[PDB]
């Protein structure tokens, strides 16, 4: 029953590729390529909902 | 390769799909008879 309805309270600056998330009502793909040296932390893709505080 | 991330959208750029049909480096296809038959009917 994989409708878990998880919500991720993450800061807008702590996430990676902030320019990838620009756009109103537009679907934006995001690769799960984890950069080991980037301070911008990768997401957990298989969370279902996200809050960008 | 899609699990590591290959972006299957950006893979497809016309001529790459062109070599995908003309590749004989695999199992046999009936497509050699199909394209020949439709060229005969069109011409």
């Amino acid at each position: 029953r994989g409708k878990i309805c998880t919500i991720g309270i993450a800061p807008w600056g702590i996430v990676e590729n902030q320019e990838d998330l620009i756009g109103r009502d537009v679907v934006r793909p995001y690769q799960t390529m984890s950069n080991p040296m980037s301070k911008l932390t990768v997401l957990n893709s298989m969370h279902s909902h996200f809050i960008l505080a | 390769l899609i699990e590591n991330g290959v972006s299957m959208h950006r893979f497809l750029t016309i001529s790459r799909l062109e070599e995908l049909y003309n590749t004989r480096h695999g199992p046999s296809n009936t497509l050699y008879h199909l394209v020949r038959d439709v060229k005969k009917r069109e011409y």
